[PDB]
RNA sequence: AUUGUUACAAUACACAUUUUUUGGGGACGGGAAGAGGAGACGUCGCGACCCUCGCAGAGUCGUUCUUGACUUGGUCGCUUGAUGUUUCUUCUUCCCGUUC
């Protein structure tokens, strides 16, 4: 019944974590928007490279190539 | 016979377990159960768990995997 | 223009042999033939060349001429060449 | 259309050589055809670059994964191009 | 768009070799244009089999040999 | 090594081209035919390899070789 | 025809490009990521659809040494059109 | 009618003088050559120009450095332009910066 | 007579020569449209539709 | 006449030597029959263009000239030449094939150049001379030049090598 | 609307390029297509700090470009 | 004494799996000797006591002074030949070249 776009649309505005296949990040913040092409753009972003983090980046975007999955 | 379009409708109607393959990583695959439906290889997948096979339990929630990154896929 | 040798040594291997053969025959002319068509071995080989006199030179100086062991038997070609 | 294509499609029933991405050496029939490189194997033999060497009996190729396709010395000039 | 010719190949066990050494193998129950074959068996490799039925991805799907030609 | 002021791919066909693949396996061959996604038919391919100091050859196929794993294409000299 | 692809002009600014687009407008400068342990850091300027952008002020940060050692080069660059596909993440710092 | 305080953050810690004088500078520089002028002010990009700020926030020695930058600049436009020898002094210099 | 586009250019005469000429491109040859020769030709009209020759 | 640059520029470099590599070079109007007396002079017209095949067979050069690259000059052939001396550091590691048939090479010492070969010439061949008429010439060759595979169309053996 | 149709608009230009492999060559852009196929009029090279070893003539495809380098440092994209 | 019609390509669209947008005196070299590199899998070569014995991508026919159609180096040494995977763990002496 839950679609994949739906699900992506309903996580908007609420908290995400995405990680990479080069250099595994995990990438931790709040989720403003996505398009087509499965774009993101995440706010209060912060790197966890494998748990430690390395800087509170803030506003910021990612590419639809690298990133592996999305949750919680 | 039985092809890949209705295959996804199959297992929406289904709601059955599966055991999902990674591309770089050989030992870390993820385990769950599929959900939603789309044209693309991407669709969400209920109640995620990545274990690490042998050549053991990952935190994470519902799991929308990615259309690229996925492998393989049991139903 | 084509000259067929006949009566030489088989063990050698056929690029190698190739190779000799256009050695032999630079000093009477420019020698068209890179590779052998035939791929047989043992003698059977068409050293293709530009000119008509440097073939007719080549067959009257290398006749019986010691290359790998055996003297080669030249002798002018029945057919014309392919490349020819 | 695609020339090579074209030529791939011409040369059917001939002895036609492979390379894969991870360099597996491959030597037998060729099948089949199309507009995406989908290579089709009989008597097709393996040397690849592991080593441990091997002789299948059959066989079918990735286009996408494929590095380069061999062809015969026939098919060069004519009847393909014009 | 162009159908790959997987009728031949159905009804038929295959030695499958996928992307980054993993050797597996099925009988071909499905196919299609995006090379998504829907395959009723699974056994990894020294021998293990780890669930019945797979349908695996287009991308990775490099060798597939048929064990009955 | 002669090469012109070639303008595009059409003007340089049937010319010994040498092409470098994505692994780093450098070629050569006379480039026959053309394509969408420039799969340049290989008049007789010499391949050569480099262990990761020098370079080997080889001399295996006349390929049609394939459009994603080739890096860029040099002309090496003109026939005839 | 036009409708269908100048509908898609709109939807950079609504989408995850969005942020991009508003550097663009306003220059300021942008962590930009690459595949091969790369880190590049310019102000943005020109922008595109697939992320094929142009900047300037280009400071790369990259390592060629071993693991045991590193080693941070810097090189000032300027006016570069990096393709698309080795961009990874960017974010407009305050 | 829009506002802007183009000593952006000058009068702080500089006089009055001065920052009219650095104006000039950054302002003769551009003219002169535009492109030139915007890659020497972002030379660094870590030093970013703020969201009610003209110019970047440099500190004290930076700016001087940014300065000179822009002189030598002004210099060189100058010398590749009317192919004079050799500037004389510091002194005659600055009726060139000031007044062109 | 010259169509609204302002791109065709109709010339004729009574007796059913109607050469219709791309003023946009000069190397294209014009198109001749057949009118029996025993019906004059008065006037050549384009219609507002912009594809009607009206041939009265 | 003299192997001058513009002779170089003038040869036939067309008709590719199809058997190896490129450019099969017949320097001035042929170089088959140029008849060039002095040694090879103004060899840096060629450049380094192209096995090479410089084909400069049928000529008068006194002594082997070379002035090139590791990978230049490998299928030289310079048959029914007066070849009298052929020593030089030039060309050490590029030509292997040497076909230097009916030359002018009289004494086993005059091939001291080519001998201790570990260095001084990394492959050379040499056939069809006075020198391959005196005793025990072949087995001089041979413990001298070891690179020498083919000797005169004939390999040097294992047998042999032991012998010398 | 996209951005190679700027680097369509450049010609003859000493840009440089970041390939995949790492080395340098700045040269002649030439005849720029849609599908970024660049050709090279005369550039440095550095074969697997980057080494000398050039070469002339050249063309590239235009998955390999990962970067394009200045050579006229100037904004206009529309027309 | 050019116009018309038909066919096929280029130009005008182009981020989702078969493709251009994501799976990263002192240094140096070679060869030889002495003391404390080695084994597999294949892939091409130098010798031969061996095999094999000859003129034609090959064969057939239509029509005319040269073209259209139809069929489908092997073995053994190396008596220290070359070369890619894949596992494990240097010093002394002489000879020859390059450099200061």
């Amino acid at each position: 019944p839950v679609n994949p776009k739906p699900f992506l649309k309903g996580l908007v505005n609420h908290r995400v974590g995405v990680k990479l296949k080069f250099n595994s990040t995990e990438y931790r913040g709040t989720l403003v928007s996505t398009d087509n092409y499965f774009n993101l753009q995440l706010n209060e972003a912060e790197e966890f490279v494998a748990g430690v983090s390395h800087g509170t980046l803030g506003e910021i975007f990612i590419r639809c190539n690298n990133v592996l999955y999305i949750r919680e | 016979m039985v092809p890949p379009i209705n295959c996804i409708f199959n297992f929406l109607q289904q709601q059955t377990p599966v055991t999902i393959w990674l591309f770089e990583q050989i030992g870390i695959r993820i385990k769950g159960k599929i959900v939603g439906f789309d044209e693309f290889m991407n669709v969400v997948i209920d109640e995620a768990v990545e274990i690490p096979v042998n050549s053991k339990g990952t935190p994470l929630g519902k799991i929308l995997l990615k259309g690229d990154n996925i492998t393989l896929i049991t139903s | 223009n084509t000259l067929y040798v006949s009566q030489l040594n088989e063990k050698i291997n056929m690029q190698r042999l190739r190779v000799n053969l256009f050695l032999l025959f630079a000093t009477f002319g420019e020698v068209l033939k890179v590779s052998m068509n035939f791929k047989k071995q043992r003698g059977q080989a068409f050293i293709t060349m530009r000119t008509i006199d440097q073939a007719s030179l080549a067959q009257i100086s290398l006749n019986g001429e010691r290359f790998f062991g055996k003297p080669l038997k030249v002798e002018f070609s029945k057919s014309e060449t392919k490349t020819l | 259309n695609g020339i090579p294509v074209k030529l791939l499609n011409e040369a059917q029933g001939h002895i036609v050589s492979l390379e894969l991405t991870t360099g597996a050496t491959y030597r037998g029939k060729l099948v089949e055809s199309e507009d995406s490189m989908n290579v089709q194997l009989r008597d097709v033999i393996a040397t690849e670059p592991q080593g441990a060497v091997t002789h299948m009996d059959q066989i079918f190729v990735r286009g996408s994964q494929i590095k380069f396709i061999v062809v015969p010395d026939l098919l060069k000039n004519a009847p393909l191009f014009k | 768009v162009s159908t790959p010719e997987l009728k031949k190949y159905m009804d038929k066990k295959i030695l499958l070799n996928i992307n980054g050494s993993r050797k597996v193998a099925g009988i071909l129950r499905g196919y299609d244009i995006f090379l998504n074959v829907v395959l009723d068996d699974a056994m990894e490799i020294n021998n293990h089999q780890l669930g019945l039925q797979t349908v695996i991805r287009g991308n990775s799907i490099i060798s597939l040999e048929a064990l009955d030609a | 090594i002669q090469v012109a002021h070639s303008s595009r791919l059409a003007n340089l066909i049937d010319y010994k081209l040498r092409v470098l693949t994505q692994d780093g396996r450098v070629y050569i061959g006379q480039l026959m035919a053309f394509d969408k996604h420039m799969n340049l038919v290989l008049n007789e391919c010499i391949e050569e390899r480099v262990p990761k100091i020098k370079v080997e050859k080889r001399v295996l196929g006349l390929t049609i070789l394939r459009g994603e794993q080739i890096l860029s294409t040099v002309v090496e000299d003109k026939p005839l | 025809r036009a409708e269908l692809e100048e509908l898609e002009e709109f939807e950079f600014k609504h989408g995850p490009m969005s942020l991009i687009n508003d550097a663009m407008v306003t220059r300021t400068p942008v962590i930009i990521s690459l595949r091969n342990n790369h880190k590049i850091i310019a102000r943005v300027k020109a922008f595109d659809r697939h992320c094929n952008m142009v900047l300037e002020n280009v400071k790369e940060l990259w390592t060629e040494k071993k693991g045991k050692n590193v080693i941070n080069r810097e090189r000032f660059i300027s006016k570069l059109f990096l393709r698309g596909d080795s961009v990874i993440v960017v974010l407009k710092t305050p | 009618m829009v506002l802007f305080n183009i000593y952006d953050d000058w009068l702080d810690r500089i006089s009055s003088y001065t920052a009219f004088s650095r104006l000039t500078l950054l302002l003769r520089a551009l003219k002169t050559n535009e492109e030139s002028a915007k890659m020497i002010l972002l030379s660094d990009p870590t030093i970013t120009i703020k969201s009610y700020h003209l110019w970047p926030s440099f500190t004290d020695e930076q700016w001087i450095t940014i300065e000179s930058q822009m002189r030598d600049l002004i210099l060189t436009e100058y010398g590749r332009k009317y192919n004079v020898n050799i500037s004389a002094l510091t002194q005659t210099e600055i009726k060139d910066i000031i007044l062109g | 007579v010259l169509h609204k586009d302002s791109l065709l250019l109709a010339l004729y005469s009574p007796d059913g020569i109607l050469d219709v000429y791309n003023l946009s491109s000069p190397d294209q040859a014009s198109s001749r449209f057949p009118v029996d020769e025993e019906a004059k030709i008065k006037e050549v009209k384009f219609a507002d539709n912009g594809y009607w020759m009206v041939v009265e | 006449m003299k192997f001058t640059p513009s002779i170089v520029i003038d040869a036939p470099q067309y008709y590719v030597d199809h058997f190896n590599g490129k450019y099969n070079v017949d320097k001035c109007v042929i170089l088959r029959d140029l008849q060039l007396e002095t040694d090879s002079e103004s060899m840096p017209s060629s450049l380094k263009h192209l096995t090479h095949i410089l084909d400069l067979t049928n000529n008068d050069l006194i002594m082997i000239p070379d002035l090139s690259r590791r990978d230049d000059i490998h299928t030289l052939l310079l048959g029914r030449n007066n070849i009298v001396e052929v020593d030089g550091r030039l060309l050490p590691m590029n030509v292997q094939n040497l076909t230097l048939s009916n030359n002018s090479i009289r004494r086993f010492e005059d091939l001291q150049r080519l001998r201790r070969a570990p260095r001084t010439l990394k492959n050379l061949t040499l056939i069809g001379n006075q020198v391959c008429h005196l005793a025990n010439y072949r087995e001089h060759v041979l413990r001298l030049v070891p690179h020498l595979e083919t000797l005169d169309f004939q390999n040097v053996t294992a047998e042999e090598r032991k012998s010398a | 609307m996209k951005l190679v149709n700027f680097l369509k608009k450049l010609r003859n230009e000493q840009v440089t390029i970041e390939l995949k492999n790492g080395t340098t060559v700045w040269g002649t852009l030439q005849s720029v297509s849609p599908q970024m196929n660049a050709i090279l009029t005369d550039v440095k090279l550095t074969l697997p700090s980057d080494n000398i070893a050039s070469l002339q003539y050249i063309n590239i495809r235009g998955n390999t470009i990962r970067q394009i380098i200045l050579p006229d440092s100037l904004n206009l994209d529309s027309l």
